[PDB]
């Protein structure tokens, strides 16, 4: 208003915006409801190794005690611990969960995993394998119907044994390989050849028993080589479709949208006009261009690597503008692991 | 707020257009929704009316 | 499908496919043998 | 009026209109009247998994408890639960029912299903199969006269067993496949190859026992393959006529009119003139053009895909205009599943 004479001043209305990167690793673990040597509190929050020792002063032998001791020993960070009846509540609240691992629970865990997928929370679990010693005489399929088929998760069979103490479920071994990966070099690279320390596998599998379990589903054995030892081996998800294999290409799309959806919550109820459309289009591709130089998604002439478009008649025509909708679409081509390396000799 | 509203009955109250005061964890209380009463495509929005 | 204003997330799903080749080998033999265990009597067995 | 001098102002009389999309999945279930471990309230309304647990704290073994636990575990939403004597009341009130499934009730359910079809409520039920083990020696027809022949419904035989607990009636298994279909990619695609999780079929059927039950009626078996598992198989309705087969082509016409009939309730008692006829004709085809680019109904030159016409002498001549009637007709060609794929080799 301009009621009285004098010196008035106004400032800018709106400023720029951009997305903040990630967290990339916050797991919740699988407590057991019938367990005794533990607290009756369902949800615990642990931040580092310090308070875990003052809460649990004695070294135990249970599967959860051997799992968190393997998480923190390879780095690790803020990790939760919930009972196996309250996953569907704990994911919908804490707003930062990435991994649902199974610390030796199978039956009631697979139902609570596919529950929070059904609402579309964009999460990535990972499961256990069978207990001991597939004989390898026959039956390649009947050990694989007890696992929920979905593009979220792997199984990690061979059951490392932790020669210091008792056995370790392999979800903890797989979760430790992701921690020293995203801290070292990105999330688009597979938790594939980074070695773990202090864990030996109980079995020696083969070179060819990997072969018959590489199609259909994704056993993803844990095999020890000469030189580098006790390393993980194979990064494959449960389906075999040419869009959704290769666990790192799933986690790339899984973490490239949880930072855009987190940022655009302060841009709703904004006027659906022309200066909005040229500002979101100029803010998204400035995040992808920072992601293309880092080697996350492959392609020259970076108009070929991705595309962003938003407008008035290419998308969201006039009648659905009157309903308030503001629809966009972006598409990008990620990288894939070089799982097979073949090389040809000739004479020329 | 006096009564805590959740998202599953937000779906019912956002048609028959009435607005809602929401509670969030990080930023506290906030107003939510900007729809007027009668719901033809002539004027369904507060600013287009105002 | 959309009631609370919020922000919604959505992906395009498609069965887009390609074809890769297998091997033309590894037969089975139907001669007589002497198995060592009774479950190896009349079922197909993979030999590496 | 123009009584006194001064500045008057008027505004616009009528504005534009368009249709709102859909809901596509609100089921009501089949309670049992003689059941004891339950509430005597006939009509319950459940919205998600939270209040279902506080109402039913103990895990039970009844057919309805195993059905809703399979609905919510694959996503799901707002679902009702009515006794088997009050379907004819609950559909006529709540104005959003789409599916009538049978949770292990056959005798009194088939009468209440065909009741609300008789008034033309445009609904699509789905039924159970026979109990166990067609021997396959003979008799292809005598298991199929106890089912009401109508273009609404299927049977879904093999009675999945839910290896965690007790048996599951297959109406719940079929209803879970529709939920992750319309959320993923439209309603015009059949609930056909999207896999379910945590349910194994009790039987292994055949490759050819599907064959003799594919004509006449539509057994639509549930068969497990290698790789993808426990998937549904076959989308066929009860008749074999070349207009009404293929369950997705029924649900396409079933949901393309429940949004036009919902919208035109605010356009009755409007003057039947020339500016009305050019406005409904320009509002319907702007909804079909949004539906043609999405791949719902097939055809190039989109004047060939549908047609809309409304006028004074092509339809609704002068005498039935004096009675108030305003009749239109629109016609469109949908898509159909590629149930059979044959391929021919040659040499040229």
């Amino acid at each position: 208003t301009t009621t009285y004479p004098g010196v008035y001043l106004s400032e800018d209305a709106v400023s720029s915006f951009s997305v903040n990167s990630a967290a990339t690793a916050v797991p919740l673990f699988a407590y057991d409801s019938e367990n005794t040597n533990t607290i009756n509190k369902p949800i615990q929050v642990f931040r580092n190794w310090a308070e875990f020792t003052v809460e649990y002063p004695t070294p135990l032998e249970d599967a959860f005690y051997t799992s968190l001791s393997l998480w923190f020993m390879h780095g690790g960070g803020k990790c939760y611990l919930v009972n196996e009846a309250n996953i569907a509540d704990a994911v919908a609240q804490y707003d930062d969960i990435t991994l649902i691992v199974a610390a030796g629970t199978d039956t009631t865990t697979y139902t609570a995993f596919t529950t929070v997928v059904g609402q579309g929370y964009r999460i990535f679990g990972l499961f256990d394998g069978p207990k001991e010693k597939i004989a390898g005489t026959a039956k390649p399929d009947e050990v694989m119907e007890e696992y929920p088929t979905s593009p979220f998760g792997a199984v990690f069979y061979p059951w490392g044994t932790l020669a210091s103490g008792a056995a370790v479920p392999p979800s903890a071994i797989a979760a430790a390989s992701i921690t020293q990966t995203d801290r070292t070099r990105g999330v688009w690279k597979a938790p594939a050849n980074q070695a773990v320390n202090g864990v030996t596998p109980a079995f020696a599998v083969s070179d060819d028993f990997q072969g018959k379990y590489n199609q259909g589903k994704a056993l993803n054995m844990i095999r020890t080589f000469s030189g580098q030892g006790t390393v993980v081996w194979g990064a494959r998800t449960l389906e075999d479709s040419d869009n959704w294999r290769y666990i790192p290409v799933r986690r790339l799309f899984n973490a490239v949208e949880r930072d855009i959806q987190k940022s655009l919550n302060k841009l709703v109820f904004e006027p659906n006009s022309q200066p909005t459309w040229q500002r979101v289009k100029a803010a998204v591709d400035s995040y992808l261009h920072s992601l293309w130089q880092q080697g996350a998604l492959a392609g020259n002439t970076p108009a070929d690597a991705w595309f962003v478009q938003v407008g008035k008649d290419l998308t969201m025509t006039q009648e659905e503008i009157n309903q308030g909708k503001m629809i966009i679409k972006i598409g990008l081509a990620a990288v894939r692991p070089a799982e097979f390396i073949i090389l040809q000799f000739s004479q020329d | 707020v006096s009564v805590r509203v959740t998202n599953e009955q937000q779906a019912e109250l956002n048609p028959k257009g009435i607005n809602v005061i929401r509670h969030f964890s990080d930023r506290g209380l906030v107003v939510w929704g900007s729809r007027t009463q009668k719901d033809d495509d002539d004027w369904r929005y507060i600013p287009v009316r105002r | 499908v959309t009631s609370v204003p919020g922000v919604y997330i959505e992906e395009d799903a498609s069965p887009a496919m390609s074809v890769s080749a297998s091997a033309t080998a590894v037969p089975l033999f139907v001669a007589r043998f002497t198995p060592l265990k009774p479950e190896l009597a009349g079922v197909i067995t993979r030999i590496g």
